[PDB]
């Protein structure tokens, strides 16, 4: 009933651990490249937040950092 | 106590900071979920600062006029306070020692070391009495409290020795820092407006209010 | 206890009292460190004395020799027979090398207490030296420790002190107006609201160079004012 | 930097390393030999 | 403990002070590996090492032409050099490059397999290249003073007095660069400009380095 | 060129906004789910105060700029922006109307005001577009009008609507119940207002395409 | 400018205005509408604490303040708009 701002302090640590781990993002992709077909399934399922988690606070915080980045683009 | 005091502020307002007035409807200070720079620590500290400089500031902005009508200094100086080479377009003082980018390089290495040093303490606090820097650091320990941080030197003559005294003086402090922050705001509109002194303005409304007030100086 | 100097205020832990002078005054806390308190004290010491040599030099000189400027006594065309005109070179020479002697020896008694009190050339000729920055003996013939050196070493510090601030105000008031301290206490004498820092400030009457035989030396003020 | 140098060893980072070489050396060689056609 | 380039802030853990002039200083973790910090080691040293010899060049020469000596600017020496002398330049260039390349070439192979070149296999040469540490190659050709075997204490002392003027050497270089493309002239002749008149003759008035003014 | 970096600077804050707000502060859904403060902040302050900002810059800027390019001065002669922002005489003279400040405004005589604020229509004889005095007006009126719709919902206090209110209050007897669970629908489902938002921006994508070519806005455009 | 037609219709209007919400009018900050617009208890999120006898918080002054000045805009506007 009450319009504040909201927050969570450090949820996720900036490091670049996961950036050598491709398709961490899903359950599926974090095994690991077997066939071509996911490499390709790496690309279909990047953007796609609700697929990665139900947790709606999770999407909505991902879709805001996304429209930052899109920005940044634009600029 | 003040107005435009709500239910919703009282909640984390109970008088514990310097000057709580229970004025708060944008709930800034709200600790409940609260991160980066919205959160008491840090407004308080800016809220500090920016009285310090800004009682720095009126001050400054309203005594070369003022000396200058007392005939206190001469005519070379006794010129705005925008109008001292702060705002070029608006006009520059060409009287110092060098050209204004010299003094900014020397501002900006000033200026870098002791806000550096400051926002170092904020961040973790006594680091600052450890390091060597010419044996100062004896008294750049400070205290719990970012904002009143004391010592040898920033409290010079040990004044508040009571937690009464202290907290009196720290009141007064931000009284005496908000007035200055809206009399600082007032000589931008001032001078963005009327184009003249703050002390011209005063002396241009004390002679006539009735032809000298914000509604007569539209056109 | 002792005073103060000012009043409310809580001395530091370092100053108890026992050096002279010690009036629990150090707001940047430079003496929390024993070893530089150590030298900040010969340091002092020897502004204090140089101040009151200077002070006491400037006073003597004004009042024997009341037509020579005491800012622009160093000048080669200023200077008192024998020595008029005489070539700077091989004054600095002498200067140098006598003042490099006695302050190696001060420097190397400052860091090896006692060590080099013996005379090198005449074995025998020493010197007491109970503290640092205190040799004594030669130094004081007329023999005026023994007794109360405490109150003493007071007097000397503070008279030091005084005399440090008072060659400061020479220096500047020498800078504003180009005169020496007692005509300038004339000056302001003969008119107290017309002669001050209100309207002597912001002129500098100290050129922007000098040209000493053949070499230019470079002046300045100590603020920026009108040269 | 373990990370870091495992991510730019990764397939998409050193194609594009690798073809702005292959590109950028081609480019030059016609640069430097303008129009050639034959041996 | 010891001092940092940014007091308050904590040393990261590849800099634990062990080498020399070690102040923590890696915002971009560069040298957070092992092998990664020993090769950096080396490249800083010979980095050091060449901008000591640049600076102190430029400086002797800078001083022989702000002197009536009649001596070329370091900007303008290569070409004095190679006009005035019959000396052809693809030529010096190789030669140099024979030499360089020896030289670093041993080195190189030796950071690879350390104490490798004190096999005798170059005149029968072994303690003259068996290297003391990394970047450090003492032995009697890099070291015939010996101090690099004695007094442990100073020869540390001695580590961080070379990479500290090693790292205001590379500073004194890069400044002699961009006053150059700045201001045109040689260092002692932008030192004299601004001995002349400091208030008025910086980087502040040069019209280059700050476009606003 | 200044133009360009600060573009560049920007997009290093977009860039430093998008980390700072994934791993430093991260809001809560709460935080998103403020539909209503949302929209209030988006009518009135983005799309009102950025009317008003553009049309105080062609007051200012674009005005007497392109009224002197048109008027046949020399590019290279004509003032510069801060020159006309910082003197009223030669905004004075290029439009009386500014030789009486801003009183006109806070004195209900806008009509003081009629030589940048116009309903000239039509286009530009001289260069082909439409004329920016017309534009000017335009953005005033525009930033007025979303200033105004800002101040609809309600925020924190008890002025103002709740859109669920709006929505269950409308309900006739072809429909059933009406718009009942709509709120919920769009205020937890990033998809079905996002289809919403596509839709009417690419209808407004075209429809801007259309009174592009018909009504040409730029100098020399047509 | 003071007395005439334009300063009297401003002041007027939103003297109205102010004068309709805090003699329980008008919608205030405490008291809501429906759709039926009958005055009814609100939900607040703020509370504000004023002393005033039927409730008057700064925010009402606001919003009327707000409401009169655009009702007398229109009203000049609109009576310089008909030559009256
Ligand atoms: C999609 C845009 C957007 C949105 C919705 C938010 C929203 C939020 N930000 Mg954020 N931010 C953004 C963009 C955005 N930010 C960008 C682009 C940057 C990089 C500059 C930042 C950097 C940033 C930091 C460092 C912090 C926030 C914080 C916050 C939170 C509360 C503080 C606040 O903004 O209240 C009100 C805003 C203020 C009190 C200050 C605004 C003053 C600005 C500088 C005025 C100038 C900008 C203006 C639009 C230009 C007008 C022109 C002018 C010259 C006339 C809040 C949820 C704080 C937080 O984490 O809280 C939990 C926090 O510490 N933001
Ligand atoms: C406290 C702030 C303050 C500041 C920042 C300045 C700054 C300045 N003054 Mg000034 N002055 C001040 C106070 C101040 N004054 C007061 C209180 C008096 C009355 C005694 C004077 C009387 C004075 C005179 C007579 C002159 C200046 C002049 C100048 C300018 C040249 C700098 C200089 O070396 O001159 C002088 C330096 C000082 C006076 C030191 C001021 C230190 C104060 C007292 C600290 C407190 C300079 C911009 C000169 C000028 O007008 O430019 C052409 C000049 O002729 N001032
Ligand atoms: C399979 C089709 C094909 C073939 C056989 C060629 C063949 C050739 N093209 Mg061409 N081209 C093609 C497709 C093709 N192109 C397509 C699809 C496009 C459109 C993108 C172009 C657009 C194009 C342009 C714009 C140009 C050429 C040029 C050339 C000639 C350059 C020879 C060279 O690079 O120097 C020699 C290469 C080397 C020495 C590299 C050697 C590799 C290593 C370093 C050494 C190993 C050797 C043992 C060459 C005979 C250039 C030309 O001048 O035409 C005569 C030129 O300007 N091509
Ligand atoms: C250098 C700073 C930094 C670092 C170390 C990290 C590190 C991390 N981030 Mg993060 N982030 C950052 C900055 C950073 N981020 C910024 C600036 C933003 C705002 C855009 C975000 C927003 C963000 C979100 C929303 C998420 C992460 C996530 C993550 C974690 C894994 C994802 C990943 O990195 O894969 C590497 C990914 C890439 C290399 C893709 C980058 C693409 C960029 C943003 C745009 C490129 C545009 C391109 C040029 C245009 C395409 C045209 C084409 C022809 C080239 C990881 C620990 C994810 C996570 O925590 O998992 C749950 C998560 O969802 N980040
Ligand atoms: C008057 C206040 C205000 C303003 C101006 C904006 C402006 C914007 N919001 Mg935001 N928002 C606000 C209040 C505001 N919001 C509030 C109160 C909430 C909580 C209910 C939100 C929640 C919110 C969300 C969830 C999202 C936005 C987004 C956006 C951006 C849409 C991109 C676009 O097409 O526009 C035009 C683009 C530009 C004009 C680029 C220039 C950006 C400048 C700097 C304006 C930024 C102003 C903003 C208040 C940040 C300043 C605060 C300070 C701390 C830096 C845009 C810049 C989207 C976004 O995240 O984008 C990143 C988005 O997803 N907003
Ligand atoms: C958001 C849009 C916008 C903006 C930013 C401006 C801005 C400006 N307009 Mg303008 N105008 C606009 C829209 C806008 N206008 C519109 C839509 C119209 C049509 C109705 C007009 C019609 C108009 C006219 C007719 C005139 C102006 C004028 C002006 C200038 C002076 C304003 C004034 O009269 O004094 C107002 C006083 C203030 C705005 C106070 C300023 C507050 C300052 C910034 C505070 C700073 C304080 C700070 C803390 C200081 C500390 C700094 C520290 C370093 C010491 C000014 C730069 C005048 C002009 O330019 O003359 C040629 C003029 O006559 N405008
Ligand atoms: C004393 C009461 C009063 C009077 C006599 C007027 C009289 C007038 N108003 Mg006005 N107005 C008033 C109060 C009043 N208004 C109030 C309280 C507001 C709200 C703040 C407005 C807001 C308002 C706006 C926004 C506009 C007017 C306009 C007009 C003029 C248009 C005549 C017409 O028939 O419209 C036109 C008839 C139509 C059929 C057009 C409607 C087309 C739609 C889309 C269908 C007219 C002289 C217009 C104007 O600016 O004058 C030129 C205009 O734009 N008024
Ligand atoms: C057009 C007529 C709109 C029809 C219209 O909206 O009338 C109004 C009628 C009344 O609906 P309600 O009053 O119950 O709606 C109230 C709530 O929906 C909230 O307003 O709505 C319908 O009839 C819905 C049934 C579709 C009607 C089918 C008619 C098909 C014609 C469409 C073809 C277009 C060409
Ligand atoms: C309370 C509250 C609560 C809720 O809830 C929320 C809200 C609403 C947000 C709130 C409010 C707030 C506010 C009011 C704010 C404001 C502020 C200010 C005004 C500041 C200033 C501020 C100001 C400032 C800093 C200023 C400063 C100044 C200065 C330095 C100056 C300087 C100078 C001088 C000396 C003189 C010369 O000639 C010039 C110069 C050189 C330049
Ligand atoms: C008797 C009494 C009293 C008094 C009270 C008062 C007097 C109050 C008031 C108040 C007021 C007197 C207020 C005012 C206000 C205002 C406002 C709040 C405003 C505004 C604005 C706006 C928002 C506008 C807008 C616009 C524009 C800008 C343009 C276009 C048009 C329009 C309109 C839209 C007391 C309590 C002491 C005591 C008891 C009783
Ligand atoms: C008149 C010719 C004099 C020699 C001219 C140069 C020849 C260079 C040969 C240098 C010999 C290098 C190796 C010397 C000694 C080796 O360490 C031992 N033979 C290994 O047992
Ligand atoms: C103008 C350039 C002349 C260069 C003269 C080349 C002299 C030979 C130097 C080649 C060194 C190659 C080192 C081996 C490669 C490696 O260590 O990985
Ligand atoms: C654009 C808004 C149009 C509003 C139409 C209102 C019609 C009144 C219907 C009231 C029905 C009721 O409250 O019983």
């Amino acid at each position: 009933k009450k319009v504040k701002i909201a927050v969570d302090r450090n949820p996720v640590e900036t490091s670049f651990e996961k950036w050598a781990k491709p398709g961490h993002f899903s359950r599926t992709l974090s095994k690991g490249p077997n066939t071509t077909t996911w490499i390709w399934n790496l690309h279909a399922d990047a953007h796609d937040f609700d697929s990665h988690t139900s947790d709606l606070e999770e999407i909505s915080r991902k879709v805001f950092s996304a429209h930052f980045g899109q920005l940044g683009i634009i600029f | 106590l003040y107005v435009g005091a709500s239910q919703s502020s009282l909640a984390y307002l109970d008088g514990s900071l310097p000057g709580d007035f229970g004025f708060d409807p944008l709930g800034l200070l709200d600790p409940v979920n609260s991160g980066g720079f919205i959160e008491p620590k840090w407004l308080q500290y800016s809220e500090v600062i920016h009285a310090r400089w800004a009682m720095l500031g009126a001050a400054g902005c309203i005594a070369p006029e003022v000396l200058g009508a007392a005939g206190l200094i001469p005519d070379a100086t006794n010129i705005k306070w925008f109008e001292s080479g702060v705002i070029p377009p608006a006009g520059s003082y060409n009287g110092y020692w060098a050209d204004p980018y010299t003094i900014f390089f020397v501002e900006i290495v000033a200026m870098q070391f002791a806000e550096l040093r400051r926002l170092q303490d904020f961040r973790y606090p006594g680091s600052m009495g450890q390091q060597y820097f010419l044996g100062l650091e004896a008294i750049f320990k400070g205290s719990g409290d970012a904002a009143y941080p004391g010592g040898p030197f920033f409290n010079l003559f040990n004044l508040g020795k009571t937690e009464a005294a202290m907290k009196e003086l720290k009141l007064k402090e931000i009284k005496n820092g908000r007035l200055a922050m809206l009399a600082m705001l007032g000589y931008g509109a001032q001078a963005v407006m009327t184009g003249k002194g703050p002390f011209q303005n005063l002396v241009e409304h004390l002679a006539d209010p009735v032809n000298n007030n914000i509604l007569t100086n539209f056109g | 206890d002792r005073k103060l100097w000012a009043p409310g205020v809580v001395a530091p832990e370092y100053l108890k009292g026992d050096l002279a002078g010690d009036y629990g005054w150090d707001p940047l806390g430079l003496g929390a460190d024993p070893t530089a308190l150590k030298w900040y004290r010969q340091s002092e010491l020897q502004h204090a004395r140089w101040a009151m040599l200077g002070v006491a030099g400037v006073l003597v000189q004004e009042i024997v020799k009341p037509d020579v400027y005491f800012y622009e006594a160093g000048l080669p065309q200023n200077l008192p027979e024998p020595f008029t005109n005489i070539n700077m070179g091989g004054l600095l020479a002498w200067e140098f090398i006598l003042m490099h002697w006695v302050e190696v020896r001060r420097w190397q008694d400052y860091k090896n207490f006692g060590s080099v009190n013996e005379d090198p050339i005449f074995k025998g000729n020493k010197v007491p030296n109970p503290e640092m920055g205190y040799p004594g003996g030669i130094f004081d013939p007329f023999g005026f420790s023994k007794g109360n050196l405490k109150e003493l070493q007071t007097k000397e510090i503070k008279n030091g002190r005084l005399a440090m601030i008072a060659y400061m105000a020479f220096i500047l008031q020498a800078q504003a107006t180009g005169k020496g301290p007692l005509a300038a206490l004339s000056a302001h004498l003969s008119n107290p609201f017309g002669n001050n820092i209100l309207k002597n400030i912001g002129t500098c009457t100290v050129p922007h160079s000098v040209d000493v035989q053949g070499l230019t030396i470079p002046l300045t003020c100590l603020w920026p004012g009108s040269q | 930097m373990k990370d870091f140098t495992t991510y730019l060893s990764t397939a998409p980072v050193i194609a594009t390393i690798w073809f702005t070489f292959t590109a950028g050396l081609l480019i030059e060689i016609n640069r430097y030999f303008p129009d050639p056609l034959v041996f | 403990v010891r001092p940092v380039w940014f007091p308050g802030n904590p040393p990261p853990a590849h800099l634990d002070g062990s080498l020399a002039g070690d102040y923590g200083f890696d915002p971009l973790f560069l040298g957070q590996e092992p092998q990664t910090l020993k090769w950096y080691v080396q490249a800083e040293l010979v980095h050091g090492r060449f901008a000591m010899l640049g600076a102190a060049g430029i400086i002797l020469t800078s001083i022989g032409a702000k002197v009536g000596l009649g001596f070329p600017e370091w900007y303008d020496a290569g070409k004095v050099v190679v006009e005035k002398n019959n000396i052809d330049f693809p030529t010096l260039m190789v030669i140099q490059f024979y030499l360089m390349g020896w030289a670093e070439t041993k080195r190189w192979y030796d950071f690879k397999n350390p104490g490798s070149q004190a096999d005798g296999s170059f005149l029968g040469f072994t303690e003259e290249f068996k290297g003391l540490e990394n970047g450090y190659p003492g032995g009697r050709f890099f070291d015939p003073m010996g101090l690099s075997r004695g007094d442990a204490a100073k020869y540390q002392e001695y580590k961080q007095k070379e990479v500290k003027n090693g790292r205001l050497a590379m500073i004194a270089c890069l400044g002699f660069a961009a006053q150059y493309a700045a201001t045109g002239k040689g260092p002692l002749d932008n030192l004299a400009d601004h001995l002349a008149d400091p208030n008025h003759v910086n980087f502040a008035t040069n019209g280059v380095s700050i476009p606003i003014a | 060129y200044t133009t360009a970096i600060g573009g560049l600077v920007m997009a290093a804050a977009m860039f430093f906004a998008g980390w700072f707000h994934y791993h430093k502060a991260a809001p809560k859904l709460e935080w998103f789910q403020n539909v209503e403060s949302m929209l209030n902040h988006h009518l009135g302050g983005l799309l009102g105060l950025g009317s008003l900002a553009w049309a105080g810059h062609q007051i200012h800027v674009s005005l007497p700029v392109n009224k002197l390019l048109d008027a046949g001065v020399d590019p290279k002669e004509i003032p510069l922006p801060h020159d006309l922002l910082l003197n009223r005489a030669i905004m004075a003279d290029l439009y009386p109307s500014f030789a009486k400040g801003i009183a006109p405004f806070f004195t209900l005589n806008w009509s003081e005001y009629s030589d940048f604020l116009t309903f000239k229509g039509g286009l530009n004889p001289v260069t082909g577009g439409l004329w920016l005095s017309d534009t000017a007006h335009h953005h005033v009126a525009i930033a007025v009008l979303f200033l105004v719709a800002g101040h609809m919902y309600r925020t924190n206090w008890g002025i103002g609507h709740s859109m669920k209110e709006i929505l269950e209050a409308h309900r006739g007897p072809f429909t059933g119940e009406g718009h009942v669970g709509l709120y919920e629908i769009l205020t937890t489902s990033w998809h079905a207002q996002l289809a919403i938002n596509l839709a009417l921006f690419g209808s407004l994508s075209i429809i801007v395409a259309h009174h592009m070519y018909a009504m040409p806005p730029y100098p020399y455009l047509a | 400018f003071i007395g005439s037609s334009t300063n009297l219709i401003m002041v007027a209007s939103t003297t109205a205005t102010l004068a309709a919400a805090r003699f329980g009018l008008a919608p205030t900050v405490k008291k809501n509408t429906t759709a039926g617009l009958k005055l009814v208890d609100s939900k607040n999120s703020a509370g504000v604490i004023s002393n005033d006898p039927a409730g008057f918080t700064i925010v009402d002054v606001l919003a009327m303040g707000a409401a009169g000045h655009g009702l007398g805009v229109g009203i000049v506007l609109g009576l310089k708009g008909i030559g009256a």
